[PDB]
């Protein structure tokens, strides 16, 4: 194939040219995001009961769904929480791979046929089920800064003017308002009504009776009577469209004639839907919208399309509305781009440098130039060709394949100057020589590298989701390059290279070149010397291998191993959390002084606070809340000290001091859709009739005695909430019987007062809302509230609260976990310094099992992949082996000669465990791969190098130690010029600090030590590997030459 | 400071930490937002050892929340036999009645404790004393169909 | 897919708005556009244009008096004039659907509004016409 | 039945059209409602869409408002059709 | 209309290329191609 394009080299340029054309193309086309999709597909059931309770949640709600949640492929795990805000959650995770549509559907189907089961109150809420486990693109915060505008009135201008045309803009899927739109609230009033003889009963059937809609018929109505002349409309009662007329809803015309109107017995005005979150965005009220990609959509463009719609409304916006952005993955994308691109730029601009300085003319710089640009847009249209998107484990698997297509551009200019100037020949003649002697090698290469590379996107979970972004990019371009090094560069070689006279060695040049040319003559008569002394005793030297080898042992079972680096995302979070009970208004101060810290004491670095009283990260109350953070760019935040890291201690110190909460920062993990990554995730389980009392009490059982292996866990607590005092009231059954006064009118007035009441639709300019009717707060407040609500009985006297209920206090659970099904909580935690996770989990199982019969246990979330993918990695690099081995042997035609390749692969991966546990870093996916580039390149060396030796013994005849220093020698030069690009060419991301930093070191590290010792050692330990092996086995007449 | 950290220490059933904060001069007496004492968690979640430590240590053995209840009326409501004991041994209100006028024999008498009810009608229960719904004891028993109690 | 030939256009209400003013804004671009007759031909609506409708308005006040319920009212007005589904039937094994709807005849004009009674708690039949009024007014048959 | 152009938009084509959200490659929406007490609510989608994933997205998104519809719009019947589909013949049928 | 008027001159632009190229590995020669695809009005002219 080479010869056919030294013959045709413009038909070569046609096809690199078109490879470019489908690169650049795919680039244009492909879709952007962050991180492709990680985390397995979840499908959230979200359901809503106004004024209930935890425990009327679940037993209502949560319990007759999860019955109806089997005939489910693919499922995993189901896990759910009740909580007293009426809330329900029940999410639903499934194997990665799993179609998240059929996922969805089924989740749906199987909701479904339990509705009918549901109350009403719950289905006219509207039970949502939605794609969860997708990421965040952007969160939007909605202000006014005319300060004429409550956060009612914000959330109502997003949901009738803003939300829809955001879920209708380009690639946007899945959005979240904060708040509601507005609700009709009809504020009663208890001693208005009982001086009228009214109940909220009363209220309800105006409502539902005065607010409605009527069908009608029509004047001329079909089938009209023969001669109709008219036919119109009958248009009989409409919908009511504001306070006022709410206000004249006719309830009740009294005894003298004087008239009950609504506004009679209660204030009027549009409001929330609900009241359980308080949302501020730098202390002033807001409403926004939360973002989401959706699945395989290009996240710069739905983020800029979305700020250019919203530009689209500005004008049509009330005086004073402001739109802002507290979160946008969009700029942390570009600076990765950015910085990808620049590597490679500069990798390219390094490997001219290093050609010029060895090969000494313009022209043989320009070969790996146009080689390497072709390959890194081509692999773009292969990524296309199998569904990838350009995110940043595709990206820095591109970076990490640098020196693997560096080399293949290296190694065969490099090849045919040499074979030019140790034999004079033409470059057309010299070009073809020299794709004779390692096109065969190139393509052996491209299959052992397939089995370095392809085991690893078998891996599953989460994490096999992550290698094989790695594993495709990287054999996809690897691939490429051997195509490009059998097509367009020997095509250029010929073409392009002018004549070396026979036995120039340039020597005799004037000046620094000529001093280099010398000094690299002297420096390789040296190695071969030396490799001719170290092949004299070979037994010291298989002695020093075995000392690497135990040596990288015993490093690699000292580092610690880590998931993904943290990175500076210019946005972290702060929880708050206050004692049970704590009020709104209590969480409110404490936020207020979260947020005056940072827009204070952190004033240079944070640009913005976004605070939610209602909702935390451990469930939802009025005890809790959380503030989002969002930091000035990381230009204007130089050194250390300015970094999401550092910020995030000095804030969780001087919030120590704070005494009426309990508040701490935190950083975001690198891919937030998966969150965790670090610590176990426990589930404690009730599996016989045990309660939430007894499940709790073997939960602290476990707790306190994990608490006293502090040597093997820490931090181990719950997720999930703990009991909090309510209020029991009890019905007299047998009093309200005798007073008359049925149990349906008391628990209506009871819900409807202290819960609030959906009653029906009204119209607000237009726009259908809820109506709500519920007390005035003032009457709503303390128990001896109570009392001050009065029912009719059926002889029609008023009769108090009081005279047919008691009450007491009681604890209950503001936050009921279920797991799978049963009752659960959550407890988190995390393994003790220098202790594998692994074990921590082996602790936590036998803790458990101590627990009272009736008490399991199960692993969920990230620890559930654990349990199920640690016998992965031997046997696929078990399999990895044995191809690499198989391989060798076809390229070979021997079973022996292969060993001395495998051999090289300790020689780099000690370099990258030395330079890892040197920089304190850790073994993460991006050292793992960057240990698979670094195997394949040394691996790649040790090939070329057996390859010379053994086809001067097999077609030049000549003996072992002849052919061997003869190999070393010619490959020294090409090893040490990769090598030398390579490693200056991955010296930005070693040091790198600031955005992205965290993955550039850790693939520029690893790698660095990595190709140091691989290079330093491979040059003289390779030359050992072939010529022990190859005598050992062996059957005559090898050391000797022969014709 | 410290009465806070000890209702809390009570709740939990932390026996030296407890001792350690009534050796900090932790108010015995302290109360919640609903006026439970640590003695009200201790008689509630059936921690008998800290009754102990808090009585020797001067708690208000007869202390009410905001509706009138006593630690004998959750000690009594919810089985603690050795705390009912306990708590009528230091001189709980055997008939005390919450803003409902339900007394710890009304409480016992619910649930079926047999045992619970003895102890309070030996120290003096009144059998015929009445709710806010002119119930007794025996009424309850009735209702229940507890011929045991009844 | 129809079409091929001309333009497709929409005028939208994105503020609060209402029908009204959003036929005028049609009717200013539709005169507008028919002042270009150099470029645009033939532009008009693809929807239905606003019609006479019968505004009934039912007195809360009087029917509370004459102890007449709404319900009663609006049932007897809707499955009169409009018709209502009922239950289902059985015709010859085919499970169908049973309507309520007044004869044509006394579900014509207006005056036949007065012919209609309704129950009040007491036993009294009551007149549509005790506690009803009504107008003229316009409306759309065909809202987009 | 009965209903007018209003009292069916503002009762039946609204409370759909508010739960129509988090559909995949939807184009745009129309819709009319009209004296006869008919509403109709058309959803396209890009060229080259799965019409059946497109139906089912739209068939479980309409499903979740059907409980706030009124019970005579629930009775009678709310379709879900792939509309876009040529006739492909026309049958009448008369007695002689 | 209104998103698919960009899309016939790059299009076309790109088979313009792809021609030329195929033409140039035809030949080998990045000039004689432009003798093959001068042809092209020839025939549009007729079918205007």
């Amino acid at each position: 194939m080479p010869n056919f394009f030294i013959d045709r080299p413009i038909f070569a340029w046609v096809i690199a040219i078109i490879i470019m054309l489908a690169g650049g193309l795919a680039i244009l086309k492909l879709p952007v995001a962050q991180y492709p999709t990680i985390a397995p597909p979840a499908v959230t059931i979200s359901a809503s009961y106004p004024g209930a309770d935890a425990k009327t949640v679940q037993d209502t709600v949560t319990q007759v769904i999860e019955q109806n949640m089997n005939g489910i492929d693919n499922l995993m795990y189901m896990s759910s929480n009740s909580d007293s805000t009426g809330t329900v959650q029940i999410t639903l995770t499934f194997e990665s791979g799993t179609d998240a549509d059929i996922a969805q559907v089924q989740v749906q189907n199987k909701l479904q046929l339990a509705m009918p089961l549901l109350p009403q109150e719950v289905q006219q809420q509207g039970v949502s089920v939605e794609k969860s486990s997708s990421s965040f693109l952007m969160v939007v915060g909605v202000i006014n800064t005319d300060g004429t505008m409550t956060q009612e009135d914000i959330s109502d201008y997003v949901a009738a003017n803003m939300k829809d045309a955001i879920s209708r803009t380009s690639g946007v899927g899945d959005v979240q308002l904060f708040g509601s739109q507005y609700a009709m609230r009809i504020w009663m009033n208890p001693n208005e009504l009982n001086k009228f003889q009214l109940t909220p009963v009363d209220v309800i059937t105006a409502i539902k009776a005065q607010n409605a809609q009527v069908a009608a018929g029509q004047l001329g109505g079909t089938p009209p009577v023969k001669g109709q002349q008219l036919n119109a409309s009958i248009i009989a009662q409409t919908r009511l469209t504001s306070t006022e007329e709410f206000g004249k809803i006719l309830l009740k015309v009294n005894q003298d004639g004087s008239r009950v109107l609504l506004r009679d017995v209660a204030k009027i005005e549009l409001g929330g839907e609900n009241y359980d979150i308080i949302a501020e965005f730098n202390g002033q009220p807001a409403s926004g919208l939360g973002i989401k990609l959706a699945t395989g959509a290009n996240a710069l463009d739905t983020a800029a399309a979305i700020r250019a719609e919203l530009a689209k409304m500005e004008p049509f916006f009330p005086s004073g509305l402001k739109i802002v952005y507290p979160y946008d993955t969009t700029p942390f994308v570009k600076i990765s781009i950015h910085e990808v691109v620049k590597t490679l730029v500069e990798a390219i601009i390094l490997v001219f440098l290093v050609m010029y300085l060895f090969l000494q003319n313009f022209r043989a710089t320009l070969i790996p130039t146009i080689a390497v640009p072709v390959v890194l847009l081509g692999t773009f249209a292969v990524l296309a060709a199998f569904g990838f998107s350009i995110n940043t484990l595709t990206m820095f698997g591109m970076v990490l394949a640098i020196g693997l297509l560096v080399d293949d551009a290296i190694v065969v200019v490099e090849n045919v100057e040499r074979v030019m100037a140790e034999e004079g020949l033409p470059p057309k003649e010299a070009t073809r020589k020299s794709m004779g002697q390692i096109q065969g090698a190139l393509v052996g290469i491209a299959m052992v590298l397939s089995a370095v590379f392809v085991p690893m996107a078998f891996f599953g979970g989460s994490t096999g989701a992550i290698y094989r972004q790695f594993s495709i990019t990287i054999v996809s371009a690897m691939a490429l390059s051997v195509l490009v090094a059998l097509i367009l560069t020997p095509a250029l070689c010929a073409t392009m290279l002018k004549p070396i006279a026979k036995g120039d060695h340039g020597e005799g040049k004037k000046g620094f070149f000529g001093w280099f040319n010398r000094m690299f003559e002297k420096s390789t008569h040296h190695y071969t010397d030396s490799v001719g002394g170290i092949l004299r005793s070979t037994g010291r030297y298989l002695v020093l291998y075995l000392i690497i080898v135990v040596g990288m042992a015993y490093l690699f079972v000292r580092l610690p191993s880590s998931f993904l680096p943290d990175e500076d995302q210019g946005v972290f979070m702060t929880m708050v959390q206050l004692p049970a009970g704590a009020t709104q208004e209590r969480t409110q101060k404490v936020l207020n002084e979260v947020t005056h810290y940072y827009l204070t004491k952190e004033k240079n670095n944070v640009e913005s606070v976004f605070a939610w009283n209602g909702f935390g990260f451990a469930g939802r109350g009025q005890n809790t809340g959380i503030a989002f953070v969002s930091l000035k760019d990381w230009a204007d935040r130089p050194g250390e000290e300015n970094k999401v890291e550092a910020i995030t201690m000095r804030a969780t110190r001087a919030f120590s001091q704070i005494k009426d909460a309990m508040v701490f920062a935190f950083n975001l993990p690198a891919i937030v859709e998966l969150g965790t990554a670090t610590g176990f995730d426990f589930e404690l389980i009730d599996q016989a009739g045990l309660g939430h009392e007894k499940l709790t009490q073997a939960r602290n059982q476990l707790l306190a005695e994990a608490a006293k292996h502090p040597d093997m866990l820490t931090s181990v607590r719950p997720n999930g909430l703990e009991d909090t005092p309510q209020f029991k009231i009890d019905i007299d059954q047998e009093k309200a019987q005798a007073l008359g006064v049925s149990i349906n009118d008391i628990n209506t007035t009871l819900g409807a007062a202290w819960g609030g009441s959906y009653v029906n639709d009204f119209i607000d300019r237009g726009r259908v809302k809820k109506v709500y009717v519920m007390s005035e707060a003032k009457y709503r407040m303390l128990p001896d509230d109570i009392g001050d609500w009065y029912v009719r009985a059926a002889d029609g006297q008023m009769v108090p609260f009081s005279a047919f209920s008691s009450s007491r206090w009681e604890y209950g659970s503001p936050r009921l976990e279920r797991y799978n099904g049963l009752p659960s909580m959550e407890i988190l935690g995390q393994a003790a310094p220098g202790k594998s996770t692994g074990e921590a989990m082996e602790l936590m199982e036998q803790l458990a099992s101590k627990l009272p019969t009736g008490v399991g246990y199960d692993w969920t979330g990230m620890s559930y992949q654990e349990r199920l993918s640690g016998n992965q990695a031997p046997s696929l690099y078990a399999i990895s082996l044995i191809v690499v081995f198989l391989c060798l042997a076809a390229l070979y035609e021997s079973w022996s000669i292969p060993f001395s390749v495998m051999l090289v692969v300790p020689l780099g991966v000690i370099g990258a465990l030395l330079a890892a546990t040197f920089r304190g870093l850790t073994n993460d996916v991006y050292f793992q791969v960057g240990l698979l580039t670094t195997i394949g390149l040394s691996a790649k060396n040790a090939i070329l190098i057996v390859e010379f030796a053994k086809d001067l013994m097999d077609k030049e005849g000549k003996g072992l130690i002849e052919a061997t220093l003869d190999a070393v020698r010619m490959r020294l030069r090409p090893i040490l010029m990769t090598s030398l690009a390579f490693i200056l060419g991955v010296m930005p991301l070693v040091i790198s600090t600031g955005a992205g930093s965290g993955a550039q070191n850790a693939v520029g590290t690893g790698v660095m030590g990595g190709m140091v010792t691989a290079t330093v050692l491979a040059i003289f330990f390779v030359p050992v590997f072939f010529v022990v092996v190859r005598r050992r086995f062996s059957r005559k007449n090898e050391d000797i030459e022969h014709s | 400071d410290l009465g806070k950290k000890l209702l809390e220490a009570a709740r939990a059933g932390r026996d030296d930490e407890v001792r350690i904060l009534m050796a900090n001069g932790a108010d015995v007496n302290a109360a919640d937002v609903v006026g439970w004492t640590p003695l009200h968690l201790a008689a509630y979640w059936g921690h008998l050892e800290i009754v102990e430590v808090l009585l020797k240590n001067g708690a208000d053995v007869n202390a009410y929340d905001t509706l009138g209840s006593t630690p004998l009326h959750l000690a009594a409501h919810f089985g603690h036999l050795e705390i009912v004991e306990v708590l009528l041994k230091n001189g709980a209100d055997v008939n005390a009645k919450d803003d409902n006028g339900i007394t710890p024999l009304h409480l016992a008498a619910n649930r079926g404790h047999l045992e619970i009810v003895e102890v309070l009608l030996k120290y003096g229960a009144d059998v015929n004393a009445q709710d806010k719904f002119g119930k007794t004891a025996f009424d309850i028993s009735i209702n229940n169909g507890n011929e045991d109690l009844a």
